[PDB]
């Protein structure tokens, strides 16, 4: 029985490999062998947002391209105003070990989580006039890696216990649980239509999930170590992965196959964060050697370098109109580049 | 304009209030020392926590020595894999490593864990305070026992007690020889790498003892002394 | 897809000889440290021996210090373990394990209950 | 038995994932390139914006 | 008073002063640059260092006119107010430098002997307040001779500035106060601080014998060089004050010490060259920062 199961599994794996081999038709470089190089990209620091005490672990942009939220290991959550570098709110946290933060699209709620395995929601528009805790969500058996808002009443969470979950904030209950990874899940990103989402784990694999039914449709491999960043292309038909083997890759969902790999001989350090631009031509990544690289996705040749951080870069973000790039690092500073 | 200037002045007053609060919080924050506790299940790592009378899955203890506040953490609500959440503890003052020296069939795993911690990229500038617990059990095991440290370590038949060792008032020389052999095993891999950027402090402890917080306090004083020697151009 | 498969093993008598050969695929073979682990009936996972990238530093556990010898073959992407004087205490399942990260001198999780880059194993009986 | 059930679940997952409709890589590359060229005029990061509209100047 | 004469006068002080200015100005430039780098990183020590550097620069700005005085060649320099200001600066910068050295030593002691206390006394604001108090107090205490006659054309053939052979009682008391509260008090504190630092280092279990000795050599050098540079002139000042407070009419003593009272009031201006290298350049990190700055250009 067990031997039959193993033989059957190997046979279906062979059939899947043959189908993928047949479906492959050409290379991305051959189709992209006529476009012009993007040109040298030069960016400078425009604002230096200072005020934190310890290393910054995450950040998120509000849906106005003006407001911002930052999370630090000192145990604070500061809401900035990028235009005037003015602090709006400073929320203390019960647990200092925070690993993620989010900003609701409406702008009335802010969520956070970390090593306490609990997701906390805070309200920004209160009649009394202070930010106060609104709801604590519990049920995960491992540290929280990422959390994203769908609506004002739903949220998606990923844990280090190899699971993802969908919540209902009003009643504080779980509606669907997604399982199937072997290692810890490190990041997730929602589709533009908020109906599918992808997640990368520490087993050198990524998976696509459908929010409603609660099943896995596609699984992607190709890396040789942990994946620690993921993001969605601005059209919802591809995504990008950064791993601990000092490489980046691009995956597509309608071909179920890897498309392009960015790497260099000198680079021997991993990738911590990955984000795209508005058009989909620039890929921004941060590395353990204290700097960020700007790759041209179509040509896969490095075209920009962002330097100025004195320690490891941990978080990267881009506005919803494409007017700024925010980078945080372990030197307790946040920098805006244009 | 009118409303623009009004909202701007309200914004600056709010910003200055927040900045004052942040200055106070920094004042409070920069005067507390953080420590990370590590060990195994058989080791009595929580036992020393309760031995110190002060005493979600994260156990936090606050104690105080000579008007200096220490905050210790124990992460015990996760899975076995720990190569991802340990990177959070990179700015910690020290790592307290507890070792079960009474048993032998699991000493090699403690050696491997210590060596893995020692050679990390984000933990190569953090000092480790080593506590070899369960000395009293070791005394009984070595004295009248059938198990031999020769079988697990075939290099124990050629090692003599170093001169600098200071025996206890009354103690079998064989007990001292073996108990210092374990320490030499742990210190051999701790001095074969590094450029004097971090040190290892060993101590012998039992299941009922009191002067442990003072040991950690003295080690923290030495660590800060080294950092200040580097900082104040006095090297 | 990272893949590692063991081969060899079998049945022997006390005081015998064996050669366990581990084949690998899916990654560059000369940037990673390699280890040998085994688990016996009624026991948990335990560590035996390890070898570095080039093949200079070699580490053993004491109980097999004078008997077994490790080797790596970068050209053929293979790992080898050589057996000698098999005392009736080695009957187990043997896994060849990879360090999680390249260009790295420490292996954190190799003996975990669940680990991604670990083989299926082969059974040796003495 | 529990491991047998887990393996049976794994085989069922592979069976469910082994019958998805697929298209060629060239089509996907063409779509991505076309999208990239379609929205090239509205990316300030790639195309510098006049200094009279940049809010961080 | 009486025709004291010398031959070394027109021989050493000039060349020694040229050496001092030429090999001291750029070094204090580098010292100021490194102190600014230090204070940028929220390190209080640099503040003190910065102030020290500034003092030395002032000394150089008042040195060239003075080598005119010892050469007896004017080139339209002489005048009452010019000397009234430049002699004041010339005679106060030494004591300001000694005070800042004492401040640096005490700050170093507070950070090695007691690394977990006095968190309030080791902030930049406290440092700047202490520095301002030091400057104001030094200027106020040393402005005593600014409200007195300075230029004295004597007989024989001279026009000394800020000194008179049959000096009055006010000069004697001023000189006495300026050798028992301007040299020996701020040096004793330095010696005690470095003794304490060495004692603390001896008991450090995390320091090898290599590094635990380079420290003893450096501290001993820093203690000894100040004495070597400053002791003879203050010894002679004490002797002259004692002679005047005893038999006042005596001139022979002055007659046989003038040939070198100056050689001392000249040797003494070598701490300005000593301090920048000993406090910035010898250290490998600061020298490496200097080399990096030079490569950056």
């Amino acid at each position: 029985e067990l031997d039959q199961l193993r033989q059957e599994a190997e046979q279906l794996k062979n059939q899947i490999r043959d189908a993928r081999k047949a479906c492959a038709d050409a290379t991305l470089s051959q189709i992209t062998n006529n476009i012009d190089p993007v040109g040298r990209i030069q960016m400078r620091t425009r604002r230096t947002l200072r005020g934190h005490l310890a290393k910054i672990y995450a950040m998120h942009w509000g849906t106005d391209s003006r407001l911002l939220v930052s999370a630090s290991q000192d145990g604070k959550l500061i809401i900035w105003d990028s235009y005037t570098t003015n602090k709006v709110h400073a929320i203390p946290l019960r647990s200092s070990w925070v690993m993620t933060c989010a900003y609701a699209p409406s702008g009335n709620y802010v969520a956070c989580g970390g090593l306490d395995n609990i997701c906390s929601i805070y309200n920004l528009k209160t009649r009394e006039g202070n930010v106060r805790v609104s709801r604590e969500l519990a049920g995960h058996t491992g540290y929280l890696s990422c959390c994203r808002f769908l609506d004002d009443n739903q949220i998606v969470t990923s844990s280090g216990d190899t699971t993802c979950a969908l919540w209902d904030i009003e009643t504080g209950q779980q509606t669907t649980t997604f399982t199937g990874h072997t290692g810890d899940v490190m990041s997730l990103s929602l589709a533009p239509d908020t109906r599918l989402f992808v997640s990368g784990a520490c087993d050198a694999s990524a998976k696509l999930w459908d929010v409603r039914e609660g099943m896995c449709r596609q699984t992607f491999t190709g890396h040789e170590s942990d994946i620690n960043a993921i993001c969605f292309f601005p059209n919802g038909n591809a995504f990008a992965t950064g791993s601990d083997d000092a490489t980046c890759r691009l995956f597509d969902l309608r071909a179920d196959q890897e498309l392009m790999t960015y790497s260099h001989d000198n680079i021997i350090c991993g990738i911590t964060s990955v984000s795209f631009s508005k058009s989909g031509r620039l890929l921004l990544a941060g590395y353990d050697d204290f700097n960020c690289n700007v790759w041209d996705a179509l040509k896969a040749d490095r075209a920009g370098v962002l330097a100025g951080h004195d320690n490891r870069v941990s978080c990267l973000g881009v506005t919803d109109d494409g007017m700024a790039v925010a980078t945080g690092s372990w030197d307790s500073f946040l920098k805006i580049w244009n | 304009t009118e409303d623009q200037r009004n909202e701007e002045k309200a914004q600056r007053e709010a910003n200055k209030k927040i900045e004052k609060q942040l200055q106070k919080d920094k004042q409070v924050y920069r005067a507390t020392h953080r420590l990370l506790l590590l060990g195994a299940d058989n080791s009595g790592k929580s036992t020393i926590v309760k031995q110190m009378r002060i005493l979600s899955g994260i156990f936090e203890t606050k104690f105080q020595v000579d008007k200096v506040n220490f905050h210790m953490f124990d992460v015990g609500g996760q899975r076995d894999e720990r190569r991802k959440w340990i990177q959070c503890f990179n700015d910690v003052t020290a790592i307290i490593f507890v070792v079960d020296s009474s048993d032998y069939n699991r000493l090699q795993e403690a050696l491997n864990l210590f060596k893995s911690i020692w050679n990390n990229r984000w933990l190569r500038t953090i000092s480790v305070i080593l506590f070899l617990n369960k000395q009293d059990l070791l005394a009984e095991k070595v004295l009248a026992g059938k198990s031999k440290i020769e079988d697990y370590f075939p290099e124990f038949a050629r090692y003599t007690t170093p001169e600098d060792a200071t025996p206890e008032p009354g103690e079998d020389p064989r007990v001292t020889r073996a108990k210092y052999f374990i320490r030499d095993e742990f210190l051999r891999i701790s001095t074969a790498s590094g450029d004097g950027r971090h040190y290892c402090y060993p101590h012998f402890t039992c299941a009922v003892d009191t002067e442990n917080a003072r040991r950690i306090f003295n080690d923290c004083k030495d660590i800060i002394l080294q950092m200040n020697l580097r900082e104040y151009n006095l090297v | 897809q990272v893949q590692l498969q063991e081969s060899g093993g079998g049945l022997v008598q006390p005081g015998g000889s064996l050669r366990l050969s581990c084949a690998a695929s899916g990654f560059t073979f000369s940037n990673y440290k390699m280890n040998w682990v085994r688990q016996a009936p009624g026991k948990g996972l335990e560590w035996v021996s390890d070898i570095s990238q080039s093949g200079a530093s070699i580490s053993y556990t004491g109980s097999v210090k004078g008997r077994f010898t490790i080797s790596r073959d970068n050209a053929k992407n293979t790992l080898y373990l050589q057996m000698n004087s098999l005392k009736p205490e080695d009957t187990a399942v043997y896994y060849c394990a990879r360090c999680p990260a390249p260009f790295t001198r420490d292996c954190f999780d190799v003996t975990s209950t669940t680990y991604a880059y670990r083989g299926q194993g082969t059974q040796v009986t003495v | 038995t529990a491991s047998i059930a887990q393996a049976r679940k794994l085989v069922e997952q592979l069976k469910m994932e082994a019958n998805i409709d697929r298209i060629k890589v060239s089509k996907a590359a063409a779509d991505l390139m076309a999208y990239c060229e379609a929205h090239a005029k509205e990316d300030p990061l790639l195309t510098p914006v006049p200094a009279s509209e940049n809010p961080f100047r | 008073g009486c025709h004291v004469d010398s031959r070394v006068d027109h021989l050493f002080p000039p060349s020694l002063y040229i050496f001092v200015i030429g090999v001291g100005l750029p070094t204090n430039c580098l010292a100021l640059w490194a102190a600014y780098r230090q204070v940028q990183q929220r390190n209080e020590l640099g503040v003190y260092l910065m102030n020290l550097s500034i003092a030395d620069l002032l000394y150089i700005c008042t040195l060239p006119l003075w080598v005119d005085y010892f050469l007896h060649h004017d080139n339209w320099i002489h005048g009452p107010g010019s000397c009234k200001l430049f002699g004041f600066i010339f005679y106060t910068n030494i004591y300001i430098s000694i005070a800042f050295l004492c401040c640096i030593s005490v700050d170093r002691y507070l950070a090695v002997a007691h690394p977990l206390r006095f968190a309030r006394l080791r902030r930049v604001k406290t440092a700047v307040a202490v520095s301002s108090v030091v400057w104001a107090t030094e200027l106020g205490a040393n402005s005593a001779p600014l409200f007195h006659d300075e230029l004295f054309r004597d007989r024989y053939n001279h026009t000394f500035c800020f000194e008179k052979f049959p000096m009055e009682g006010w000069v004697a008391w001023m000189n006495l106060y300026r050798v028992f509260v301007g040299f020996l008090f701020p040096w004793a504190l330095m010696l005690l601080s470095y003794r304490g630092i060495l004692r603390a280092v001896r008991g450090s279990v995390s320091t090898e014998r290599q590094e635990k000795a380079k420290i003893k050599r450096l501290a001993l050098s820093l203690i000894a060089i100040v004495l070597v540079c400053f002791a003879p002139y203050h010894v002679l000042l004490l002797s002259r004050s004692a002679i005047y407070l005893g038999r006042p009419w005596d001139c022979g003593f002055e007659e046989r010490v003038f040939s070198a009272y100056h050689s001392s009031l000249a040797f003494t201006s070598l701490n300005c060259v000593a301090d920048p290298i000993l406090y910035c350049l010898v250290n490998e990190g600061a020298r490496s920062d200097v080399a990096k700055a030079l490569h950056n250009l």
